[PDB]
């Protein structure tokens, strides 16, 4: 249908420029105010601004001076560049479709941007051997998020990925577990695919009993 | 509340009517601008609410304030609700209202405990993983025992967070050295919820 997808760095150092792009599909590009909205962790929604394909643009006055919005009609993309970020700019950033009159009706999935001086670290993945529950422990990574799928997305039935814990080390760990029929523990293979886009690390780990 | 003001929290019983107000000023709602409403369920993007031929959701507006009314309140209406309006071409959001549906049944937690993998013990480290799910209401106490004595050090427990199904999930991790793990007959993850304990034990 109309599909909007964000893309950009997941970790940005203080004082640098956050840059994010949204690719639009399933809609005309020229009749909408292409929007960015952000939501800081545990806080409400904050409008950032919009851009129309002609270049008409407006932005939130409290971010005046830091926002540049870019449109690229040939790619059906639009971008946000937010300069001089501080920790305060850590948030989920959504690109969205504003109908001009009618509200913001289609939202992307959101991309989490963490602004930090700490370096990325990809996860160590350990198997959690076994209905039986089996899983993967995705240990000590930074920043969030990590994506975990099972059997390259083939297994969705009974998968539960838990919220990560922020440990005293400053690093995160999470666990993903899938509940399986006991008959299968030998006949079926269970692979967790862990993708940590901030450190560009993908790990595949087979879990055996 | 942000430039528009909303109650932080509203609650109602199933079947009841609840109201969520959104107060702005002469520059925005009081200036002949429309008020839009978004529903944001746990871990998802906001959804714009549509009031046409909507049997349960309706809006009111007078002066500088607007209101969302929900009738025949159901547990799947639990969500954060945001109002939004306009000040010229600026879009302005309210600060959000958490709607809670009352009188929902207590659900006791399912607890799964995993021993350290042999692989991790090769790394000279050991993590015991206690996964706690499907409980309601959202507070639990998690305690760890090494045989019968309490373990305080090395414990990291998350704050419970609400799942799509409206119940909560939490995790507790215990970090041990391989020698501490091998030197006890059992380790238990003890989870107490609304006064009942569920305990799970593992042994080297």
């Amino acid at each position: 249908a109309v599909q909007l997808e964000q893309s950009g760095p997941g970790l940005v150092r203080p004082s640098q420029t956050l840059s994010l792009t949204c690719t639009v599909s399933g809609t005309s590009f020229d009749d909408y105010y292409w929007t960015w909205v952000r939501q800081p962790p545990g806080r409400g929604l904050e409008w950032i601004g919009y851009v129309f394909y002609t270049g008409t643009t407006l932005l939130d006055p409290s971010l005046r001076g830091r926002v540049t919005m870019l449109v690229n009609t040939s790619k059906n993309q639009f971008s946000l560049r937010l300069s001089s970020v501080t920790a305060a700019d850590t948030a989920v950033y959504y690109c969205a479709r504003n109908l001009i009159a009618g509200g913001i009706d289609v939202w992307g999935q959101g991309s989490l941007v963490t602004v930090s001086s700490a370096s990325t670290k990809g996860p160590s993945v350990f198997p959690l051997a076994p209905t039986a529950a089996l899983g993967c422990l995705v240990k000590d990574y930074f920043p969030e998020p990590v994506t975990v799928s099972w059997n390259s997305g083939a297994l969705t039935s009974g998968v539960h990925t838990f919220p990560a814990v922020l440990q005293s080390s400053g690093l995160y760990s999470l666990s993903s577990v899938v509940t399986v029929p006991s008959s299968s523990l030998g006949t079926q293979t269970y692979i967790c695919n862990v993708n940590h886009k901030p450190s560009n690390t993908k790990v595949d780990k087979k879990v055996e009993p | 509340a942000s430039v528009l003001t909303q109650p932080p929290s509203v609650s109602g019983a199933p079947g009841q009517r609840v109201t969520i107000s959104c107060t702005g000023s002469s520059s925005n709602i009081g200036a002949g601008h429309n008020v839009k409403w978004y529903q944001q369920l746990p871990g998802t993007a906001p959804k714009l609410l549509i009031f046409h031929n909507n049997a349960r959701f309706s809006v009111s507006k007078s002066g500088t304030s607007a209101t969302l009314a929900i009738t025949g309140l159901q547990a799947e209406d639990e969500a954060d609700y945001y109002c939004q309006s306009y000040d010229r071409s600026l879009r302005v959001f309210g600060g959000g209202t958490k709607l809670t549906v009352l009188r929902q049944p207590k659900a006791a937690p399912s607890v799964t405990l995993f021993p350290p993998s042999s692989e991790e013990l090769q790394a000279n480290k050991a993590t015991l993983v206690c996964l706690i799910s499907d409980f309601y209401p959202g507070a639990v106490t998690v305690a760890w025992k090494a045989d019968s004595s309490p373990v305080k050090a090395g414990v990291e427990t998350t704050t419970p967070s609400k799942q799509s199904n409206n119940k909560y999930a939490a995790s507790s991790y215990l970090s041990l050295t391989p020698e501490q793990w091998k030197s006890h007959k059992s380790y238990s993850c003890q989870v107490t919820h609304e006064g009942s304990t569920v305990e799970k034990t593992v042994a080297p």
